[PDB]
């Protein structure tokens, strides 16, 4: 229940669950598959 | 009028408790989001990118030269590194899987250890990395050395290695600060025939080493940094 | 017979080869775009050059040496000075754009030396005074000729340690920004593809510089014997999708 | 879900622990692509590493003080802490900063909990009880000048009169210019030869402004302010290398001359254990 | 429920009463096999006795000390209990120790019900109000070196500000390494020839620091600390003898030489009544 | 704002009241449960396993 | 009588809050509204009506 | 809703931007009257300039 | 929810969402249209 | 009514209404019934 009428005023968000870490980890542009050569 | 009791607590104010407050400024509305790349959800998803471990650790003032491993010619059956597993300490320390794991009180999952190799490309080498699990002593020789976890490398096209520390452990969680019961194991790394320069070369070449979590991995029960204080606030 | 290995990228009406590269990067796995209506603020209709301001330009080259401590360059200040890019850039209020880097280093199957080529966005440098000292303009605009780590400190200029990232943060976790290495026995080229990354949908162009690319030798170059010690390196670098708007009379910027 | 599948001897010109790391990847590998496992379930959502709980709790980012005495023959109450001002930050205190400072662009709510103790340091009869009144002075409005100003009024301002001992707590929407509040800004307020560098020029939000409402009694009381601050609804983009140096100043990155080496020396080998 | 059915006579050659007790074995044996009953109902359900309810109330587990004074030349805060810690357990005090020891192995929820008041035994003018700080300090996390350090702005630890006179109260989820909290471990860290045996290795989970906020009136002011402990979500495991000595140390079994006799001993025979 | 009313009691610590609070750890994921032989549920399980008793008690 | 618990805040006044409260004037009936021409609902309505700047400022 | 809409060059005999004030009317001149816009819009929706927020504290 | 019997006793309005600045921009007898001629 | 998002923060727990000694009075192996010889 929101007592308040602005959104700044409810509680903390609640989990993104979501979860992608491939912009991190793998931003190559063509694509490498784990178990095939990394240099062709 | 409602009856009421108030109960212990009330009053108090919790760092960490999470409920509605008036805002100041109602009505109020804040400038529109654009699209930005690069949201991070998790810390989980940030630990999971390599990088560099500054293993020899051995200077005595900061330097690049100290995330160096270097690896002599000609050596046969001898010991290129070593290291306890404490990833919230000494060489793991600064590495942002050490800084992270320091925002958090526990850790339990695998690691990834890979070591790319910058030799000219017309020399050759075979290494053994060795995992040695808690409870052993960091192994004294190659043999000692080979009967744990272990990953011959093959220096070649393929620069860099992979070695995964597998979580072994009685107990599901660890300490991040280092504890004995809570302990890790040993990292070593040998020459497993020698590293072979061709003419016209000479001298020293060195492996970079990284370190990131493998999607496995669980960090729990945040606190505070021992990696960062101060002595009077800052002003501008 | 495709390798990951041999590349050519055409744009505009300057082409690179390369037959020993090591995949790229795209920044955050997104390539870069035109700004969108809705995230639109400015009512001005924008100008796209196009291909006249989409091609390669190849700053000055630079010179590896077993000294070497590294060498910054920011954008678009790099660019200020190219062709109709830097034009524009001059003439109008706002301007946006999105980067092809390729940088370029050759040697033998007997050298040995591995570069760390990386992206970092709002690179905010440290005075070398410490305290609250700022970093004057000029010094955080050297335009195509970058910024020489193993230059000495100068004053009002940012301080120049390699194992501090020019800001209080380890060389070694670098690796979170986009990057590749140039592992002489591997690579010879590195390529990154930069989307437009600010907190505002268009800015300004000289007031602010989006990303510094950073070249750092981490491994030592190592010459066979009896070689030349050194290898040049070069930089190239095209904008694309670039955009202007606010067009009027031509930006006087200090020195 | 399973942390770790059951995986067999493997004998394969398939080799995944191979890879090449100047491509700017961190490949994917597991336990299972170089031992033998067995089925293991994870048990665990990474729930508290999600960033709204890194940034969610209350830390505190700002003590100041004022104290409640005579006014008579002041001629500068600002600067005898008959009422004070924040040239409201977030990186005054560091714990919270390094926190912020993993990530480029940050967008979140904010709410802040500020308490009020009291002190008397010398002789009084007793406690008094005080009441403090907190006012926002946003860039082009009134500053109080004295404790007691026509700026008090604050008729148009938002200001919260809670007591010295209580506790005071709202939550203010993201108020920043821009779409995201920049942790960091490689630039200047304009092309100026001499303007100052940093985010300095960027995170402009003015001051809040804290005085005593009570007259003065016979003693003086000196009352401290400690503002706390939570992010909610926290969204962050551009994660960074984090903070190695100790810090120097508000908004700048500048570290210490001399500092000291922040990366432990063995002792020992390389070969240590 | 039936708590004794009605039977009457025997003369069997079904003895359920003769048993062989060298099996392990307690055999259920009624009040119906062995005289005549009637019939009787329960009436109740051991509702009182279920372990939850055992360990469900709050008891004190810890009594510390701080005091708010002028700390002006004090070379050791902690020394002078200008702040103070406590390297958290549940066996300190032993009436709740005792309860807890009748399991091996034991898993529940806390909620924490913090007292302090405050004393002045000497001389002053009056009573001052004080918010007290309390702050976890996790293995390896920053410890409070003097009453003000940057540790106190606890930006990721979590910390209650309350008055004292007042009560802080809060829950903490099961925060064990393992699936249950050992109460016992006939073991050691590593296997060293000197390291320390018991539980005392195992049950690591930091200290709780305790601070004053404010700074310091003319007089000076004890403040007494009392933590009150309730399990809540109780689990346990292996039901073992009762403690029969007294205890001399935080986690090792030990109990004191030259002890008395726990056995009251006759007055009289072993005849008499 | 609902107007409200307090009765005798407000405040008091009683050890033996049963209610919520505030979790100090927001969001924390405790160890798995694994099995482990032995669980006891009331104190009238145990009452019920026979132990010896001193009864020659004359020592 | 139901439990609650105070949070941080309570007592606090911020000018900025929108509550009820009670009426001093149980009761009473407001004069009627007639029709006026002219009322005004946003400040953004005024604010598009052009006056006169006094760019000559060197008097 | 629609903060600009997008417009390109003009040659006409229908000048928006030539008044006459005398007659006490503000004519509602947009930018797209006089140079070539683009769209975008709003995200606003003037809350916080309402009579009753601005009398409101 | 309301506790109080009173109208005066809520709490404040809601947003007019009325906005039109003709009364004062635009009170010609008659009409101007943008683009035609304003004095013919 | 659970006023707090983790688990831990909710009341005791409701009686086990489990009960069952016999882990305890009767762990032998081969099942004894009362009033059956104890040894056979
Ligand atoms: O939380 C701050 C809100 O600003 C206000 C606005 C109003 C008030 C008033 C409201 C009425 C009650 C008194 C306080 C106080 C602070 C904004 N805050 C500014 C600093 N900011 C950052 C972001 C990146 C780097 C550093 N700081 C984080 C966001
Ligand atoms: O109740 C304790 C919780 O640990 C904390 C964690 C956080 C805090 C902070 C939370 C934020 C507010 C301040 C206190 C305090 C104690 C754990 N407690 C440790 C001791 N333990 C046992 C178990 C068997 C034998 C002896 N002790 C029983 C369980």
């Amino acid at each position: 229940i929101n007592y308040y009428k602005d959104a700044a005023s409810t509680s903390s968000a609640g989990q993104s669950l979501s979860m992608d870490p491939s912009k991190f980890t793998e931003p190559v542009k063509d694509l490498m598959l784990k178990g095939a050569p990394a240099l062709n | 009028g409602l009856p009421t009791t108030t109960l212990p607590g009330s009053g108090q104010f919790l760092t960490t408790d999470d409920r509605q407050s008036p805002s100041a400024l109602p009505n109020y509305e804040p400038t529109p989001r654009i699209h930005i790349p690069g949201k991070v959800h998790n810390l989980l998803e940030i630990i999971q990118v390599d990088t560099l471990i500054p293993m020899n650790n051995t200077h005595t003032k900061d330097e690049v030269n100290s995330y160096l491993i270097p690896l002599n010619a000609n050596r046969q059956n001898e010991q290129v590194f070593g290291t306890n597993l404490f990833i919230g300490d000494g060489v793991f320390k600064t590495t942002l899987l050490g800084e992270i794991v320091q925002y958090y009180t526990h850790w339990s999952g695998s690691l990834r250890f890979s070591l790319m190799y910058t030799g000219p490309a017309l020399s050759s080498a075979k290494l053994i990395l060795a995992y040695t699990p808690p409870g052993a002593r960091g192994p004294q020789d190659r043999r000692e050395a080979m009967l744990g976890t272990h990953v011959v490398w093959d220096i070649g096209l393929q620069s860099t290695i992979v070695m995964t520390i597998p979580w072994t452990s009685g107990v599901q969680f660890r300490y991040t600060d280092p504890d004995t019961y809570t302990s890790a194991g040993f990292l070593s790394c040998w020459y497993q025939t020698s590293l072979i320069l061709p003419p016209e070369t000479t001298g020293q070449v060195y492996l970079l080493s990284f370190i990131s979590a493998c999607p496995d991995f669980k960090l729990r029960l945040m606190k505070d940094t021992q990696t960062i204080s101060q002595t009077v606030a800052l002003t501008e | 017979g495709y390798s990951d290995r041999v590349q050519q990228i055409t744009l505009g009406n300057s082409t690179i080869t390369t037959q020993e590269a090591a995949n790229a990067v795209v920044c955050y796995a997104e390539w870069p775009e035109y700004l969108p209506d809705v995230d639109a603020s400015d009512v001005n209709k924008t100008s796209k050059p196009d291909t006249s301001v989409c091609r390669f330009y190849t700053l000055d080259s630079k010179t590896w040496t077993t000294g070497s401590k590294g060498w910054c360059w920011k954008l678009p200040d790099a660019l200020k000075d190219m062709g109709v890019f830097g034009q524009n850039m001059f003439f109008h209020s706002l301007g946006r754009s999105g980067y092809t880097v390729h940088v370029q280093c050759n040697a033998t199957k007997f050298h040995s030396g591995c570069l760390l080529v990386v992206v970092i966005p709002e690179h905010q440098l440290a005075s070398h005074e410490g305290g609250n000292v700022s970093v004057k303009y000029t010094f955080t605009h050297p335009g195509e000729r970058g910024i020489d780590l193993s230059s000495a400190n100068e004053v009002g200029g940012p301080v120049k340690d390699v194992l501090y990232n020019m800001n209080g943060t380890l060389l070694g976790n670098l690796l979170i920004f986009p990057h590749q290495f140039i592992n002489l026995r591997t690579n010879n080229t590195a390529t990154i593809v930069i989307p437009y990354i600010n907190s505002v949908p268009i800015d300004s162009m000289t007031r602010h510089n989006n990303v510094s690319l950073m070249v750092i030798p981490i491994a030592p170059l190592t010459v066979p014997t009896g070689a030349t010690p050194s290898l040049p390196i070069t930089v190239t670098i095209a904008p694309m999708c670039t955009e202007f708007s606010g067009i009027r009379s031509k930006s006087i910027v200090p020195q | 879900t399973v942390a770790s599948i059951s995986s067999g001897p493997k004998h394969t010109q398939k080799v995944p622990i191979l890879t090449a790391n100047e491509t700017g990847a961190t490949m994917p590998v597991l336990p299972s692509d170089s031992i033998e496992t067995r089925t293991t379930y994870m048990h665990f959502n990474g729930s508290e590493t999600d960033v709204e709980c890194f940034l969610g709790r209350a830390a505190c980012v700002h003590v100041t003080e004022i104290q409640n005495k005579d006014a008579t023959g002041i001629d500068n109450h600002r600067e005898a802490k008959l009422f004070n001002d924040w040239k409201i930050n977030l990186s005054s205190l560091v714990q919270l900063r390094k926190k912020l400072e993993l990530f480029t662009y940050v967008r979140f709510d904010s709410e802040y909990t500020i308490l009020a103790t009291a002190s008397q340091p010398d002789s009084a009869n007793y406690s008094s009880n005080l009441v403090v009144q907190a006012m926002y002075v946003p860039p082009g409005a009134p500053n109080p000048k004295e404790w007691d100003d026509y700026t008090w009024q604050s008729a148009s301002n938002p200001s919260v009169f809670f007591k010295v001992g209580d506790t005071s707590r709202f939550s203010v929407p993201y108020v920043g210019l821009a779409s995201a509040y920049n942790c960091f800004y490689d630039g200047y307020s304009h092309d100026d030869a001499e303007t100052q560098y940093g985010i300095t020029v960027l995170n402009h939000m003015g001051s809040m402004a804290f005085r005593i409402v009570n007259e003065h009694d016979e003693h003086k009381t000196l009352v401290k302010i400690r503002v706390y601050h939570r992010a909610k609804h926290v969204e962050a983009w551009i994660p960074r290398a984090p903070r190695a140096l100790p810090y120097t100043s508000i908004g700048r990155t500048n570290y210490p001359k001399n500092t000291e080496p922040v990366i432990k020396k063995r002792k020992g080998d390389i070969k240590s254990y």
